[PDB]
């Protein structure tokens, strides 16, 4: 997966992004636990309420972690190594639910960016989130 | 399937505003673009080399709007699904032979050309309700496969 | 899921031969081990960090037991899946949480354990009628999410 | 990702298939076609009837694929680049399809191998065949 082509696309496509990811990843979240309710499961100590200062801190997790992701996609077992651990070893997390996140990512991106989400950019953005769902539900070790 | 007396309010609002034109056309080009593989039921449509072509490509727009009208159909008969997509089942079954996955994946690239189309009026809210018509569709047309 | 009448008498007759706790104990063990995500679940049984200390628990040959009993009342009730597993439907969809994808997985993962422990036995032909009414037990069982 | 373990666990129960990795390719297929129907409309030109020649003909080249996959654990992509061509640009096979097939070939190697096919192996020889299908089935690098 994630061609020459793609990572064109990916690092383009990122870069109309910005400093929204941290935005994004909170709207996805709120998205995909409204959506699929199964994915609330994971979170019990968390205030799933609308406006969250929870949801929204995490939302920043996650999308700092995809911009990290999009500067090594040479070598994504390595950068992720930490967060394949978590999401794989420690919490156990099910990898349907990353094809949910990844819908409601792509949901999300849309939304604010109507005129830079092209069916090419579409298939390409499908394939790095496919990609990063792989190595987090990894267990390499 | 099921869904609140004020949800079905909200969902069919939105549909009024559906451009069956349009989305009908981009959701099954799209569709035929990230997930290639579905191209092979299509053949007889022509050139789909390129997403260029695709999106261009006449018989996509035409058999698009056909799909998106069946849609609707769904949309409403929400509480009698299996009975309204009943015959299209045993046509996707029996003629045509499409995996069940692939009724799911339509269903959310329509959802998420339904989001480039209304932005933010497209509200989470809305889209969970929708994920539950795209679902419920995706289910009835299955039923023939057992 | 109707099979034709020779696959009934087929199916039942090996079924007559399944130790529902040697069966049970491994296909629930294998589960925990070929998809360890599954564990989340039953993380009241103890220790589950690795395939000896899961082929050893005792509450994981117990549950598994139960588990192929239940197969064993869909076996015997082929024309009611739905009537049979209602209540193990709620309970693994509306009260636990459960993706149905899971329940594919366990369906598959029983016909390999009956695979090895009946060998040539187990005919290609005879795996084709429980990997229909593997099927039909995974989909009454996602019932619930229709 | 294969780990350091499962490298180790499916290059070992490889060598207890030895030879036979063209027979049971050939009943994996056989149980494919019976127990997924819908598989055969990949297969028009062939001759599908019990024991016939085409398909244990065919079941050979899978074996062979495999055992040659098993050689390069390391660099599945690189070994593999034709097969991904042939199967997803001009066969365009549905990846659902390839799920189906290794839980066959799963199903074929417990009736032949009862006393090695272990939990652990099992585990293993699962996380081979599903990244023998990711590589497969990409349009990549
Ligand atoms: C795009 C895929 C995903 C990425 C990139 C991602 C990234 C992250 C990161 C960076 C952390 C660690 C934050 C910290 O150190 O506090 C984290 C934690 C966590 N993630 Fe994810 N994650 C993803 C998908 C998932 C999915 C699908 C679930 C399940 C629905 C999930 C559940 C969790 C949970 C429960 C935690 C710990 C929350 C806490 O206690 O603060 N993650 N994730
Ligand atoms: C939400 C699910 C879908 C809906 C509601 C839908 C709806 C339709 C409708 C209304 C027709 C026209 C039948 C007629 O006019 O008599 C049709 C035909 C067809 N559909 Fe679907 N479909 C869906 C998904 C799929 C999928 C996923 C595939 C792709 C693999 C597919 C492949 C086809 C093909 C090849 C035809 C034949 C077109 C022709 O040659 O005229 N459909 N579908
Ligand atoms: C083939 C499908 C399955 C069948 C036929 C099955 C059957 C059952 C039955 C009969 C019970 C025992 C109920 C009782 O003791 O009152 C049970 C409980 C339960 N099931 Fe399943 N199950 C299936 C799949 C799953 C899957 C895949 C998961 C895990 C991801 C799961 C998680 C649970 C849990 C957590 C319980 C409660 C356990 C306890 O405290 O006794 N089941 N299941
Ligand atoms: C475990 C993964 C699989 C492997 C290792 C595999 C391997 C191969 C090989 C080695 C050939 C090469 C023929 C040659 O050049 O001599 C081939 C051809 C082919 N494969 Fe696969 N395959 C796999 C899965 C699938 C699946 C899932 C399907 C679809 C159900 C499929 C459909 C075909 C077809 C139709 C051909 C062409 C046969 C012919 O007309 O001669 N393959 N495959």
């Amino acid at each position: 997966v994630l061609s020459a082509a793609d990572k064109t696309n990916v690092k383009a496509a990122w870069s109309k992004v910005g400093g929204h990811a941290g935005e994004y990843g909170a709207e996805a979240l709120e998205r995909m636990f409204l959506g699929f309710p199964t994915t609330k499961t994971y979170f019990p100590h968390f205030d799933l309420s609308h406006g969250s200062a929870q949801v929204k801190a995490h939302g920043k997790k996650v999308g700092d972690a995809l911009t990290l992701a999009v500067g090594h996609l040479d070598d994504l077992p390595g950068a992720l190594s930490d967060l394949s651990n978590l999401h794989a070893h420690k919490l156990r997390v099910d990898p349907v639910n990353f094809k949910l996140l990844s819908h409601c990512l792509l949901s999300t991106l849309a939304v604010h960016l109507p005129n830079d989400f092209t069916p090419a950019v579409h298939a390409s953005l499908d394939k790095f989130l496919s990609s990063v769902s792989t190595v987090l539900t990894s267990k390499y070790r | 399937v099921q869904l609140s007396g004020e949800e079905k309010a909200a969902v069919l609002a939105l549909w009024d505003k559906v451009n069956e034109e349009e989305v009908g056309g981009e959701a099954l080009g799209r569709l035929l673009v990230v997930y290639p593989w579905t191209q092979r039921f299509f053949d007889s449509f022509g050139d789909l080399s390129n997403p260029g072509a695709v999106m261009g490509n006449p018989k996509v727009k035409a058999h698009g709007k056909k799909v998106l009208h069946s849609f609707g159909e769904g949309v409403h008969h929400l509480d009698n699904l299996k009975g309204t997509f009943a015959a299209l089942s045993e046509l996707h079954c029996d003629k045509l032979h499409v995996d069940p996955e692939n009724f799911r994946l339509l269903g959310n690239v329509l959802v998420v050309v339904l989001a480039r189309h209304f932005g933010k009026d497209f509200t989470p809210e809305l889209q969970a309700s929708y994920q539950k018509v795209v679902a419920g569709v995706a289910n009835a047309l299955a039923h023939k496969y057992h």
